[PDB]
RNA sequence: CAGAACGAAGCGCACCUAAUUUCGAAUCCAGCAUGAGAAGC
């Protein structure tokens, strides 16, 4: 429209942090170093999928609250349209409005990403039954990402805000149910006009 | 067309570039150690090249592949898999030491580990198809890994030598693999028995009552007088004291199928070789009295874990320092090796380890060709040694291009088939044959039915059966032995070689002494260990004799069930 | 008489995605990945570029106020008498800028990765989907020339104005995800059209 | 060289520092090779390469080990067919290569081979194609390839039921209000030149056929929700359009009811061609 | 004259090219698959038309320079006569003297010509608007002309090589505002006799 | 002359009745028979295997598979581009096509999905897996009849 | 003929999935201009 909204988040991870790394290449290649690799950039920065995290908690909370929201995490579903999320997040013939940036460290790879073992220990032996090691960005990296709503309605700032409480409780990455993920987001928002760049 | 990037001194870069019209391909992006600017400057002259090709691990020729990955010049990135592993110490060796020695670092970490992201791996008597060229690597007798390329292209057959080994190497072959067919551009690359005598001196010092510290390259040199004092059965205990080197060692155990036929198909070393982790226990030996060897690895005495042991052996009389390799020009080796400094102890050089062949071997190199090839650049080593090789190479009737200084070979493609009945279909002139493509020597002839009709009427891996093979691998796929992940890497290491695939299942079935697992999937359902171990032991054979099968033929049988490998 | 040579340089600050165009390329890749990128047969990696510039000042000169037409609504014809039009063309009169390719310095082997991505189950969380696509590394450097034939003056200023849009929002596709974040670098020359002529 | 007899090189010397030699032989170099037609015996001291050597035997083994820097390859000719082989077999043994004497031939097929009675060998069945500057040897999957093509080319040249006379129930306006409706709807641009010169062109084929165009520039997509129409030029509201797009479809059905005469001399009005 | 300049040009595509189908016939039998044919032979090659590419080029070029060349780019211009684009291609009462080749290509159309998807893409939706079709020509594929200067003047390869720069910057055939049709030129000249076939 | 070719599929252009057709004219002792495109990957085979050797469908009625089809295009199980894919490797081959569709109605053991598109509109599991296999069914049934008769059906479904 | 640095030990591996879907149209243009003679037999 005449108007855009950016929301600049900004994570701080409370708990060790693991998403991992999806290039074939870049799996392949530290297939004898690490056996979870986390997800970097090609310049040695973090990169974290932030969409589809919002669009869950987003659809995990309105579904319990009683909305016409659809799920888009069953298998090859039709984003219906008419939701909220299919405004926001999109539909398979409307695009979303909400242009939501990767999380990408402010730091490097060297700085952040730790090398661990991990453990299965049998449970009548209590021996290391199995031993694996994996990435884990610490316990006090910043990630970076920035939301561009693209026409501003009243409920999208109250409604990125809820999933990012959402986020903020379960998780984001991987392992979450064995404590990674555990983040906190500071948002700073901004109603720009979308004729900014014209001089 | 070959271009000789540096082939002069190997200082200051080495390359050698073969441009086919459809694809640069480079071989052996080395440096030679004795400056940094004309070494990015080399490498800038270098162009985009489609792959660099590295025939051993020596920084010699594997010691600017990261430089090339940090200037995108290269795309793919070819060697043995024990070249790639014995690079993935030596590239990071080479930074830790470019770092230490405050000399601004010539790449990166990163710029390695891009270097392995691009790094594809593929093992002897495979030829790879890319780029209108058949490239075939052939064992070479040098360190572990190190091969022959040979590059099969339009303009000609270039056999690209590397270092050929000698006939004193104990842990490889000594007759190095050639090509079968016809050479005709080698590349060879010019040079520059008292091994028991080792025994006897140690045998000397040791009942004498000192120790002997033994000098000793990482790469192939500590790993072969390891197997001398190995193979004597000697009475004092001989210890192996670096960090680089014992993980050298452990990678020449790990990759056994790729040493000698003896050796392969029980440690290699026999053991008795008990190993030297921790510096503190480095520091225990260098207080320590116990007569032992130490076969460890400063290189040639100028920096590492010898540089503590090498002042308690100097203030010692009754020790010995055994130089093995070359001592070289402004390192400590020579300077303890000529007397510039005053030692105690004995200094004894054994000439008889040299991972490099003398001038008879080359010459037998260039013999036992099919053909005798067209033209021999000779390349690398001294000035003098390459003036005498090559007028003996001329008396042996060989055309010699010496790195200071032409036939139009051209495989053609004859037709041999009639051509006067064709028809049109769909705006094309086409017609069916049934015929036979034979490959010859500079032609790829077809050729029709009547040909074959005159030419044929002038006319360790177990070894189980197509059917029990299917059974075996659906069973150990049905409850969870093999894998889809199983399967696809098993293909993709068949691809890399039949060895490499054997490297594979040999790596995954070993049970680990230590813990008692093996790397293979726990089978679902009930089972005893009895049967556990009955099943695993049917995952081994199975795909052992798998790997004895043709590519095609392992490739239909494992669609079945992995349906993308 | 005068023209512009806007060169542009882009390098990749996210992973980068355009899908490839050619059904015979999307066919062969097809069988080992599910969303292969626009590779030139030189096997670089090629960007559509004026459509993304045309989209940028449409929808930020709409914003302005400016009497700009709409060319991405289904078949609409183009105006004649906007900047839009003059810059990038109308039905009648051709676009005064020559907007090139967005073709990578680099080789798809370099540049180029298979990536893996989901599809989560919001109640399971488990894998419900998975589908490989290719996609262009973060550091990949991306050159373009924009050749104005009739320059006038605020053609230089609107060509940024559209880069630092796409800056914002991105190049190519999967936009909404973190995809095509991407800076641009500018150096624009008045060159004579005879200096071709000896 | 050319064997035709008497040989050829290529100048077309029919047998360049040429310098002779006494046979008790042609020295011809090129800067492609220094060639050295021998001739017949019954030697230069320097760069050999190709050594055209007439058999017709220890004697020309003593012959070729004489010559300096040993010749890349040795064409023997004029011989029989047992004497070139038994001359061919001995050099080879020697370690050097014989050789028994347009359109580039590109094969486009697959590389797997055979060790078979010394002669490296693969069975290909396949197909050779000529182009003008070349042979290509390609597979049979090239050939279905092409079939495929012919095949979804040859089902759309015939469309049935066209150019014939059968048959309906089309709608009804009289001549006047097809001729208001097609000036309106040529004004706003939905009825085009090119709409009614290919509803003339699919009219002739039959009544069927303009009527399975006109369906088909009106079936509203269930996915997109777009119909084949040109948009309307103008400031129209979504259900004005619709209408537009509905009398655009009635006038043209009504037009297919009236002679062929009557929808040409209707449609060369708004398009004089056809 | 005695001698006839003959300048063998070999061109490369950098781009993407298309140039679109004149014969009606083929294009009303290939507008079933493909919006956008390419102009080929009937012996499956790829025709690009080169003369007036080159006369625009050098109009272009030379009204810039400060000559009195004349434009037969505007409706039914007459070409004057006493110009050099007029003397190299041609009046009404002369003909030009360069005799310009179409750019037939040295492959066929299975291993150069590719069917491309483009689309229009709404503004407020980000979604496509429109699909067709195009056929186009692959980059780094080869295309080979020969001008045939017959009564040589001097300024006459130095014309011809200036034009080449200019339908290497600009384009040469079709949708050369999107970024197709960017080539490079190779000029291998060679002045022959008018008699070299008599002797 | 003998024909060897269905004579199914004429149409009626102008008054004359016509069958588009690409094939072989073998000749033979003046048989010289107008085969198909099938005889001949049959005598492929049979000089491939010679070089290389010296070295049940469900039978659904025609409005059945045209029901079968149009309800299932409905429910976008079979889509265009399904169909498409379907016509790809029906001229591959009966095989290739009995491959293809076997493919996509495999239930996975791990995941409990097939490559089918979801059915649109609400229904059970049971109906789901019904109409899955009624697709299946539908498709393998449809690689018993010829290629023409395959494009007749499927042209008026995805043009 | 090249790399080389307050204790122990073990271990650092598996598995699944890599599909599906929409659209592939639309519009403009189709002109002009010159020349119709000159010889021979
Ligand atoms: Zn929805
Ligand atoms: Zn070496
Ligand atoms: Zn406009
Ligand atoms: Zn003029």
């Amino acid at each position: 429209a005449k108007t855009m909204k950016k929301i600049y988040v900004t994570m701080k991870t409370l708990s060790p942090l693991y998403t991992g790394e999806v290039r074939r290449e870049d799996k392949e290649a530290a297939q004898k170093r690490v056996n979870f690799p986390v997800r970097k950039t090609a310049t040695n920065k973090v990169l974290i999928p932030f969409k589809g995290a919002l669009r869950s908690a987003l659809e995990i909370m309105l579904k319990a609250k009683g909305e016409n929201v659809c799920d888009t995490g069953e298998s090859r579903a039709r984003p219906c349209g008419r939701c909220v999320t299919c405004s926001l997040f999109g539909s398979m013939g409307r695009a979303g409005r909400a242009s939501v940036d990767f999380l990408i460290s402010n730091d490097t790879k060297e700085q952040i990403v730790r090398e661990s073992t991990h453990l299965r220990i049998e449970r009548q032996t209590k021996s290391a039954s199995d031993t694996f090691k994996g990435e884990e960005v610490i316990e006090g990296a910043t990630f970076t990402a920035t939301i561009t709503i693209s026409n501003p309605q009243e409920k999208d700032l109250s409604l990125i805000q809820s999933a990012l409480k959402f986020i903020e409780e379960n998780g984001i990455g991987g392992w979450l149910n064995k404590g990674y993920g555990r983040v906190s987001f500071e948002v700073k928002s901004e109603d720009v006009a979308t004729d900014r760049f014209l001089k | 067309m070959i271009k000789f990037i540096g082939g002069a001194s190997k200082v200051t870069g080495s390359a050698f570039l073969l441009e086919t019209g459809n694809a640069k391909i480079l071989i052996d992006c080395g440096i030679e150690q004795e400056n940094n600017e004309i070494i990015e400057k080399k490498i800038n002259e270098i162009g985009k090249a489609d792959i660099c090709i590295l025939t051993h691990a020596h920084l010699a020729a594997s010691g600017l592949v990261p430089l090339l990955v940090k200037k995108r010049k290269v795309n793919k990135i070819i060697s043995t898999p024990a070249t790639k592993e014995l690079c993935r110490l030596l590239f990071n060796d080479f930074q830790r030491i470019q770092e230490e020695n405050n000399d601004i670092p010539l790449y990166s970490y990163d710029d390695i580990e891009s270097s392995f992201e691009i790094w594809d791996e593929i093992d002897d008597r495979n030829t790879i198809e890319l780029f209108d060229t058949k490239i075939t690597f052939y064992n070479n007798s040098h360190i572990i890994g190190s091969v022959s390329v040979f590059i099969e292209t339009h303009n000609g057959n270039y056999l690209f030598s590397g270092d050929i080994g000698s006939k004193l190497q104990q842990l490889m072959d000594y007759p190095p693999d050639m090509p079968d067919g016809n050479v005709d551009y080698l590349i060879l690359e010019s040079t520059y028995s008292d091994r028991d005598r080792l025994l006897e001196i140690a045998k000397t010092t040791c009942e004498n009552g000192g120790k002997v510290l033994i000098p000793s390259f990482a790469i192939g040199r500590l790993q072969e007088v390891l197997y001398t004092f190995s193979n004597y059965n000697f009475n004092f205990p001989v210890y192996i004291d670096s960090p680089m080197g014992s993980k050298v060692t452990n990678l020449i155990k790990e990759y056994n199928i790729y040493l000698k036929k003896k050796l392969r198909r029980d440690d290699l070393f026999n053991n008795k070789y008990i190993a030297i982790n921790t510096s503190n226990q480095s520091k225990e030996l260098s207080n320590s009295k116990e007569p032992a060897v130490i076969i460890s690895a400063s290189g040639m005495l100028e920096g590492g874990r010898i540089l503590n042991h090498l002042e308690q052996i100097k203030n010692d009389e009754n020790s010995t320092l055994i130089f093995v390799g070359y001592q070289a020009q402004n390192t400590r080796g020579r300077k303890i090796l000529d007397g510039e400094e005053k030692v105690r102890c004995r200094i004894e050089k054994l000439n008889s380890f040299s991972a490099h062949a003398d001038q008879d071997e080359l010459i037998d190199y260039i013999e036992r060709l099919k053909y005798t090839p067209y033209k021999v650049f000779l390349v690398h080593g001294e000035k003098e040694q390459r003036e005498i090789l090559a007028k003996r190479i001329i008396s042996k009737k060989i055309r010699v291009e010496l790195p200071e200084n032409e036939i139009l070979i051209e495989k053609k493609v004859v037709l041999n088939i009639n051509t006067d009945n064709m028809c049109n279909f769909a705006s094309y002139r086409l017609m069916p044959f049934s015929g036979f493509i034979v490959e010859k020597d500079d032609r790829i002839e077809i050729n029709d039915k009547n040909w074959f009709d005159m030419i044929w009427n002038e006319e360790a891996l177990p070894d189980m059966s197509h059917d029990k093979i299917i059974e075996n691998i659906e069973y150990l796929f049905n409850i969870k032995i093999l894998s889809k992940n199983r399967i696809k890497e098993f293909w993709e290491e068949f691809c890399k070689g039949q060895k490499a695939a054997i490297k594979y299942i040999t790596q995954v079935h070993r049970k680990n002494p230590n813990t008692g697992r093996r790397n293979w999937n726990p089978p679902e359902g009930d089972f005893t260990d009895n049967e556990i171990e009955k099943l695993y032991e049917t995952a081994y054979n199975t795909l052992l004799s798998l790997i004895k099968y043709d590519k095609n033929k392992v490739y239909n049988i494992l669609i079945n069930f992995n349906p993308k490998l």
